[PDB]
């Protein structure tokens, strides 16, 4: 099913991405992506989100992440954190790398994310090759 | 997207002017407000980017008074 | 919906006085890769038969595609996109269509009127009369 | 669209240069065309523009010939 | 009659003025009728006695023009 | 089956009658009635009518025929001959005696009619037996 | 309306002195009742508005006794 | 059908700024012996309740059958034919309601709003509303 | 419907007897007939019975109106009334006259009575046919 | 019991005549032959105790004669 | 009758001690009645005569009292 | 049902230590003119076969019926009403049986010992067998 | 087995003369991770309602659940282990119940009589109106 | 475990004290022997331990004796 | 009992820091919470009481937030 | 399905712990467990049972086996054989290790038991390891 | 014949060494060890004469034990 | 389904044997083989033969790849290319190697064959493992 | 092989004379092929080697003449 599969690939990518903190964002209705939803989390939240704000965000598909995904390319940023569901910079996020996946009509379905609250992380090709399975893998589930 | 584009500059422009300052959104809120939408439009269609605009919002911010949505 | 199609596509072809009236169909959902016949009033091209009215293959490139996609109505001398044959069937004179939307908000497919003759009613009444039939069949499906 | 940019190269790869050949097109000829690239392409998804439109191109012709498609 | 009076007027605005002329009348001819009628007026129902009348009639004699109806 | 019933009830009422011809009238669409057919006969046709005439005729509502049926009455004339499909007098009819039949959902169907080219006609107190039992059978019939 | 007189007096009759006074109204309990009355009526038919008007509302009341409804 | 009354109604319902609001729906088809409601939104009125929302009889002498019969919309402050209740109902300021006619051009049900507050909008406003939900209605079935 | 057959049948048995009240009585529960219930009448209630007090009345089934219908026979008593939902006397009725019915499954069901509050009443050789008749037909109708 | 007696009588006739000399007895041959000796009875019941006490041993008798059934 | 002596004898000595007296007899006070007793006898079946008149009496009479049934 | 009568009837045969157990069942309900055995342990009478255990004739005016009738077991030691065969079988020395009620409060048929040999267990036992099988089969149906 | 449940219950109540009784029921089989009311009579306590009377979880530790184990009654005047609701319903003055075991030999469930008011017949004769309904629906699935 | 501990206790002392002794054990005469203590127990369940393990004992080794199983 | 104590801790812990907060709780609701608990474990066990109590915790919460149940 | 999923199990724990002979062991009734099958082995059967012993074997729950299972552990032992079916000692054995399965129920359904007759045998972590993946595996099967 | 003559050695072997003791050989019990030796074979094929002859005995015994089906 | 598994299984085994051209052979009708089909190659086809006669080849299974393969062994030849479909000869071809599958049913179904138009290929016991894989991959699809 | 031994020299006959000249070899021309062989065989089978050899060459050849086959 597909919440078992996405909560698997999430841990995956949480432990071999050494991230503090991954995410699972989830858009609807499906083929108009016009909210987002944080469906799954590892790690520790960032300061300007909390559990009771993780639904029903919306979408601004100008922001350059959605453009990136629908190039067919991961997108990573030291700044700017599209779907992260608040209006307020989050200063304390260093980095984060996302890849979008697609479901089994091809439809960009959402993201899985990965967050830093620290500078170093593992390499762009490591990740790469990280998010690429789990993408793969939880774009065969639904 | 193959969207429909007056329904998207109607839909996009609620977001941008109400939906956005929804203090408690969730899942539910989000599904009651495209459900409104949706409707509204598809009774209707508005056909020029000033209407669809001009629509979005006056019947977005509608849908907020009746319906009493806290905003921020 | 089938119904619907041909209901509304009697009406539009009456009403535009057209010699070839079409609603056209794309599959699969949202992605429109292929586009069909589904009904359709009047004297069908030489060029196209009912054996071959489904599966066509839809070039997005095309001018018909992009307009429709600007929630615009296309009319042509000599392009017809998404009538099934790779043929250029200059018999067709005027073609005038216009898009048709989803109860999901996605582009579905059209309504099209063909002219064989060289007169045809304005576009201004051919735009009323595909409208209509867009927005009952737009709340179908 | 909101399309997998990889499978949608595979796709139209395959459309252009084999499936409009198909001699005898239809709703069921193009759902089986669809079936069988969609679940090819997720098996084992191409990932830059030329590798999907070369594979594309291959994996439908393989298709028309395995099946025993009538072509042009 | 529990019949949508403006359809009504409408319908036998048509039958009165026009299908009333028809040369061959059938079962056919009738169902076909019918079908046409019923479907414009749906589309954009007529709301006054004068406007269903005078719409009746001309849709009536456009169906007879167009369909080249043999009148007596 | 209605078209066996129909066809048994019509004989049995043109010889019971002695009548000189004899219809079943059909109205449709269901509920609405603005044509009606001859769907069965026996006996001479009128000179009026013709085999290739029997269908799609207009319902003129307004014919009182149609106002005595719908208050529960059966209806005769020397002259007014409602769904006869034509427009032309027909004076060879020196008579007509009819009765509504209603269908299984209660609504006015068509009508059971007896015609006489003579002027002698079994009483009135009759035809209305013979009428009511053919109508209250094919009324049950569809 | 296009309805047979002797039963519309008939299905009145039982509605306004019978049906009315039904504890638990309900989508069943008139779909319950208007079929025992049409077949009531169909197999043996009044034929005068006060005949009509007795039966119906002695049938009616047979019913709901038969029945074991609950009236008032 | 159902989904279709439901979404009307919502529409119905927020731009009216009824209290209370209902679709009504006849039977049996042509008849009109009972009527049911099929979908309301709102507070329901004392006098009724969820469990007695279906198979009350329809009075066709009341003044909103033959009002709606001759294609008009009825408003009143006190006579509610449909509301399945024989009480009056006196918590009720305002009623405004409109038919819909089906696809086979029969009366089928309302669409009705409903006011405990003593201010409505206009009537030219409810009017408007109520005929784009009625046409939709009458196409759906 | 076995409940339209008991109402068709008691309305002929009533008009045919003549008689001042009839009723179709029915037993509970199915083969052990503990309790009785009047579920139709025709004419007028006696007075010692009300339309509150139909349904419920146990069954003495040593009263002989009982075992005289398992002996095959109609019953008729100018004062013993066995299913008559009283236990007072009502001597108002000055003759009843009753036959059993028996279900498709060949059991005693319940009775088909007549009464009368008058001395005159039609001969028993007419009750017993007229009787006979609607019990074998309610006996077919479950 | 609580039976009809002249079915009773009708039914141990046919059983205690016929159906005891049935050379292959069984479930199904049990239920046959009740099946048809209750729908006999009913459409033309018995009415004293010789009548059906005759009529059940002939009727068995024709019932196994014309469903071939082996007795004895 | 075919029917369990013991039950006859414990239902009859309810019927004719307790349920005899109910002030307001109905089919729904007869079936509640009869359900109770039928599964209070089949849980412990009384095996003699004495024992099924007095269980009967005593158990209708409980069921009477905690049921607060009025009694004439 | 045919389960518990399985399992009731192995324990009724094996605490009997009887050579021959049935449970036998009447047919129609509550007309009981036939009677089948649907379950049995141990040797079937050499009277009797596997293909002739169903449908055999009831005579209620055996004494078996009218004592079981009574609410009374049965005991005989030449009598055995519902044994299917008219032939006397002297073959067995003994039989026991009790009847069954099903929940209708009905007489449904009896559980039935037998002993071919001259010695069996007292009465008193037998019955306490019985009386535990009967009551629990005259609940499963 | 939902018929056994309720038909019990019923003697249950009116015998033991209780205010409210329950038949509760646990799952999944053999685990009993949950326990939900599917019977109950008489007025059920403030702190409940029907729309919850599933899906309770099964504290194993409750006291009642040991002691059923061991194959005894249970009594308390406070503790109310497997009723559906945290809060602790002091209008309760007394519960007895006993446990039930199903055709596999597994706990079941139990059946639970309750006073509100603060006198009740004696435990020995609730252990026999339990004991009773606890055998039949024990073999009862 | 989950189990009846009367139950438990009844068949631990048929399976220590008899099953135990069977010569010949296997699959079916495991199943056979389970089959007897269930349903035996089931009609009158032991509720005590003295009870439980006598009669446990008590009636596997009549099972045992009746059956001929071969003992050890 | 004879459970698998790994999944025994993992369950409860689920129930005892997550279910138990569900706002309606349901046959369906527990029904689908054991199938996804079940389901979790069986996929890939934990080993040890400490691991067990701390992954079932997680996990019931991760499901009730993928699933948006209500809790509290 | 289940056995075949038991017989690759054994066969796969039997050559990896170089063990003498494999035995999958099996509880029936159902969340009872009063008996014990060997219902698949693997090398030389011990001298004291037989092929025709393999089924039937009364489980002592006593036994410590069975109460470590329970705990969550693994058993070992070079004397205590509690579901090899027999009651004799077995001196030939000189080292039995064996781990529980649970169904897809959750419910203790048997064991995965190696056993050597020499005293050498490969060390218990590796064992754990062996046969905690069969124990997984099987568990998934029924 | 065209078989794969691997299997045939595995089938060979199990019907030679095994099958052709089972005590009641049917069309359900062949059907059954066919159905079992061929799923076996597929997922794991023996390559080699002796190995298959070897591999087939042993797992048609480890089927009959399995199974528990009685042999000779 | 099979046509994905068969091309799947061509590639890898093309890919791995680095062989210039393969193919997968099925036969026809079942079970009785009297035509050959190449279903599937990659690589460059061999001038002898062409697109458009790849279908319905007839079998000679006197040449003893066919019988090669029914002994359960692989079959390779520098001059010998059974189903090639062409009768004439191929001396641009230095090598082939073919294993057989079987399909479900453990029927003789057809063969993966690589080609070499060059000296050097890689060993034997290589090909040997590359081919029983594949095809007890494809022998498992149909 | 498992095969009739008269077909297949009757069709190997066909195939080594006739069916190996066809100039266009396709899985179609090889499925009409076999199905003309094998009915014709079917509704006449040879029995001998010299006549299966005969009949199968000259009714391909038949087969090959009639349907105006290209042969090479």
């Amino acid at each position: 099913r597909f919440e078992s599969v996405a909560l698997e690939q999430l841990q995956i990518v949480h432990i071999s991405s050494e991230a503090d903190f991954s995410a699972v964002y989830s858009f609807r209705p499906k083929n108009l992506n016009y909210f987002v939803d944080i469906i799954a989390y590892e790690g520790k939240l960032p300061s300007t989100i909390s559990e009771k704000s993780l639904g029903g965000y919306p979408v601004d598909k100008t922001m350059d992440e959605y453009t990136v995904h629908l190039n067919g390319r991961h997108y990573y940023s030291n700044s700017k954190f599209a779907f992260l569901p608040t209006k307020k910079p989050t200063p304390e996020i260093n980095y984060m790398y996302s890849c979008p996946y697609f479901n089994l009509d091809n439809i960009y379905a959402g993201t899985i994310t990965m967050y830093w609250y620290r500078n170093d992380h593992i390499s762009n090709d490591r990740l790469e090759s990280i998010c690429a399975q789990a993408a793969r893998i939880l774009g065969r589930a639904k | 997207m193959n969207v429909d584009p007056h329904f998207d500059k109607f839909m996009e422009s609620g977001i941008r002017h109400v939906y956005m300052l929804f203090e408690n959104k969730s899942v539910e809120s989000s599904e009651q407000f495209y459900s409104f939408m949706r409707t509204t439009y598809k009774n209707d269609p508005c056909s020029s980017d000033f209407e669809c605009i001009e629509r979005g919002a006056e019947m977005a911010q509608s849908y907020a008074r009746i319906m009493n949505i806290k905003l921020e």
